[PDB]
RNA sequence: GCGGCCCGCCGUAA
RNA sequence: GCUGCAUGGCUGUCGUCAGCUCGUGUUGUGAAAUGUUGGGUUAAGUCCCGCAACGAGCGCAACCCUUAUCCUUUGUUGCCA
RNA sequence: AAGGCGGCCCCCUGGACGAAGACUGACGCUCAGGUGCGAAAGCGUGGGGAGCAAACAGGAUUAGAUACCCUGGUAGUCCACGCCGUAAACGAUGUCGACUUGGAGGUUGUGCCCUUGAGGCGUGGCUUCCGGAGCUAACGCGUUAAGUCGACCGCCUGGGG
RNA sequence: GGGCGUAAAGCGCACGCAGGCGGUUUGUUAAGUCAGAUGUGAAAUCCCCGGGCUCAACCUGGGAACUGCAUCUGAUACUGG
């Protein structure tokens, strides 16, 4: 808000013209974001998805870009929320009735952790079964027991996750995204201008969101 | 309660090393009583599967249109890639006069007194866009006044 | 001619036989002739009954016949009069004493021979081929099976060349021998020509 | 990086 | 006796070649494409990594027979330490 | 302006462009018919002829070779003065004027800040390549539009014939 | 109520008479332009409101139009002088 610990856009060379009114005059050939404008609608957007948490929003977080990949899971599971952090699959929301059976497969496999070698002690099956179970939970760790159709959705990087945003528009799911100077507002524009490729900024954003969502229920 | 119609079933072929493989495609339109309408095109290997595969995908995409007493007063003209269409409202007592696909669409849409003509190509798929052609851009008498910041009387004059 | 026959390749591993007995090289021919005569004679009149297979065994001194049917009521008829007539006529066929035993088919939509007979009898009376095989597959999968495949070929009412269609569900792996496949065939003397039917049922692996 | 080598009767499978 | 150019079954054939397809979802008005492609590997669509694909079926291998080493049960018509 | 233009030096001569200032006061845009300029080849008269090379002659290859390959070789290609008036004369896109998100460059004027240098703030002209909305049957075009408009002109109406 | 990049279609390129089009005002002008009224646009046909033949085709009564043309006056936003 006033701490001025958030960096700014990538570079005037790589800039999206659709973000003209969210910019400041460059002085070192690097775009500067307009923090005087980021704060108001950021808070007014925190408001409703704090209210949405009162309706069991079942919000998700996408941070599969290795800059905030470890940070998203920290804010995830804080109160109740969930996340995905490796290999966003294509259409697991639109094609949820198919990828659901993968969650069922994992829910059948992890029981065999209690008895998967004592039924039969063949060493060949153990290695590949373990690798298959580990692979299945690597991308479905935060979704291992969801019911489906999350109500809200939060995005770290817009263009890097344009597939998710496009998969959200068709189903009428509100979207909350951190948009840098290269991306553009296309989806459900609860736009959150700010530097996406900055660990300090993304951690601050995630902390603010996690604190905000916590009081949604109670 | 929803009204469904089947229009076209044509065989479509593809050639491979072993020879030619055939397929069937069907185009169907689904409409409500008074304003909801949608269409679906579905590939399949057999005709009944094509029908049962186009029906549900036509059911999902329903779009609403504003109309009063089986019409709405607007001289609307619709354009697409290859086909060009034009329709205007009728007074009363007149039935529905239009082409083949146009007849089905205007019938299940809810309109009961309209006049229409089809120009250009007569392929059913492009003219099926008669819905998207004008009905999507159909204008509401009170919405014009609302966006102009006036009441309905002054707009009517 | 492309496919080896599933039954023969599994006869000794995961399949029983239809006539298990012993006879030296001298009496092989007459024994086989008697077997064939009895089998065909029984199959003639019992066509109305849902006869699946006939088993013949010779305990080195006698002839015994086993009949598998889902409809024992007509198989025996009102009472033992039908069975007594069959036993006496087969004793006329083979002078050695004969015993008749009746088995039970619990699932008529199993026993690929039975479903083949049902579908060919349906096709006998001028019904389009799609519905019959479709409903047969629906019934087969409804009762629980890990695979099903049906084949039909011949003059399907058109003067053009004979075509061939097949619908399949589940797994029917014929290259694995432990898997048990119920495969049989039948034909109908249709007006336009003889039409053959083939059915495969994968009940499950035998370990 | 450079030698050369021609033709295939009329209609036909839904 | 006529009709394989009306037909069931039965064979040859490319070829024991490693390919051939489907369900759902996304891409184009459309025929269609994706999956089945790219990096590396296998006898092999055999596998690993990456990827709008996620999974499935026939296929591949295996489960069959015989043979290559010894272990147990038993010695006639078969063996002679 | 289009066809097109290349060693160096001199003589005559045309156009565009930039910065600034002064002046005239709508004197403008497009044009049926008319007028002029148009690559290569070709024609006429008089000169010239190194190299190359239609026609032509031998030698090869080939079933045959009239050709592709080799050895020769006249017209022509060159100059002066006159004709001819056609080219895939193609960006296969007619000439003017106005409006519409970006970029990377190249070449050529000009201004202000340490001009220290090759820094950056710009600011006109013409050019090259990607690309959004939009348009298109698609391919694609996209401020040098095939996007949104106005003025004038020239052409089109199934394939052969 | 069509088109000219690849389906038919932009003259090889320029100059330019007659023609078509005209930046921004100020005042006159009433030419075009807009509003009236006056006279015609015969009859016959068509429409409308009706009638008589057993309704009906057939005939008849009245209104509508006869989209134009001519004259006088008014309007001066726009184009023209």
């Amino acid at each position: 808000m006033l701490k001025a610990g958030v960096h700014f856009g990538h570079q005037t060379r790589y800039w999206n013209p659709k973000m003209k009114p969210f910019i400041f005059g460059a002085r070192n050939k690097v775009h500067i974001i307009n923090l005087e404008k980021t704060v108001p609608m950021f808070n007014e957007a925190l408001a409703e998805l704090n209210k949405i948490a009162s309706r069991k929003g079942k919000i998700l977080f996408v941070g599969t870009k290795r800059a905030a990949s470890e940070a998203v899971k920290d804010a995830a599971l804080s109160c109740d929320q969930f996340f995905v952090n490796h290999r966003w699959l294509g259409g697991m929301l639109t094609n949820w009735k198919t990828v659901r059976q993968s969650i069922k497969r994992l829910k059948d496999l992890e029981t065999q952790s209690q008895d998967g070698t004592f039924d039969k002690l063949t060493k060949k099956e153990a290695l590949m079964r373990t690798r298959e179970l580990e692979k299945l939970e690597n991308s479905l760790g935060g979704i291992k027991d969801m019911g489906g159709l999350p109500d809200a959705l939060f995005v770290i990087d817009a263009d890097h996750e344009h597939i998710a945003i496009k998969e959200a528009n068709n189903l009428g799911i509100p979207v909350f995204a951190i948009v840098d100077t290269n991306s553009d507002p296309d989806g459900v524009d609860f736009v959150i201008p700010g530097n996406d490729d900055a660990i300090r900024a993304v951690t601050l954003y995630l902390g603010a969101v996690a604190a905000t969502v916590r009081e949604g229920r109670s | 309660e929803l009204q469904e119609k089947l229009i076209a079933v044509n065989r479509v072929s593809k050639t491979v090393k072993g020879g030619r493989i055939f397929s069937f495609t069907a185009l169907t339109v689904v409409g409500d009583g008074n304003g909801r309408v949608g269409f679906g095109y579905g590939k399949a290997r057999e005709v009944p599967a094509a029908i049962q595969k186009a029906m549900e995908k036509a059911r999902r995409n329903m779009i609403n249109v504003a109309l009063n007493n089986g019409t709405l007063q607007h001289p609307v003209k619709g354009v697409h890639t290859g086909s060009r269409v034009f329709m205007q409202p009728a007074s009363e007592g007149t039935g529905i006069i239009a082409g083949g696909a146009m007849r089905a669409v205007l019938e299940v849409a809810g309109v009961h007194n309209v006049l229409a003509k089809a120009y250009g190509s007569t392929n059913p798929i492009n003219v099926v866009r008669a819905t998207i052609d004008g009905l999507e851009n159909m204008n509401s008498p009170e919405m014009v006044a609302a966006k102009r910041g006036k009441s309905v009387e002054e707009i009517l004059g | 001619g492309q496919k080896v026959h599933p039954n023969g390749i599994r006869l000794g591993i995961v399949k029983p036989w239809n006539s298990t007995w012993f006879a030296n090289t001298k009496e092989f021919a007459d024994n086989l002739d008697s077997d064939f005569k009895v089998r065909q004679y029984l199959t003639k009149e019992l066509a109305k009954a849902s006869v699946s297979r006939i088993v013949i065994e010779r305990p080195a001194k006698s002839i015994r016949v086993t009949i598998h049917t889902a409809r024992p009521g007509i198989v025996i008829g009102k009472k033992g009069e039908d069975v007594e007539k069959l036993r006496k006529v087969v004793a006329d066929i083979a002078g050695v004493p004969a015993q008749i035993n009746i088995a039970e088919v619990r699932k008529p939509e199993l026993d690929a021979k039975l479903v083949a007979d049902s579908i060919t009898s349906q096709l006998e009376r001028r019904v389009m081929f799609r519905r019959a095989m479709k409903r047969a597959v629906q019934n087969a999968m409804r009762l629980g099976a890990k695979g099903i495949k049906v084949e039909v070929s011949g003059r399907l009412g058109g003067a053009e060349i004979a075509r061939t269609e097949w619908y399949r569900e589940g797994r029917v792996p014929l290259h694995t021998l432990r898997a048990d496949i119920d495969y049989n065939t039948s034909e109908a003397h249709t007006t336009y020509g003889v039409i053959g039917v083939k059915v495969w049922i994968f009940k499950g692996e035998i370990l």
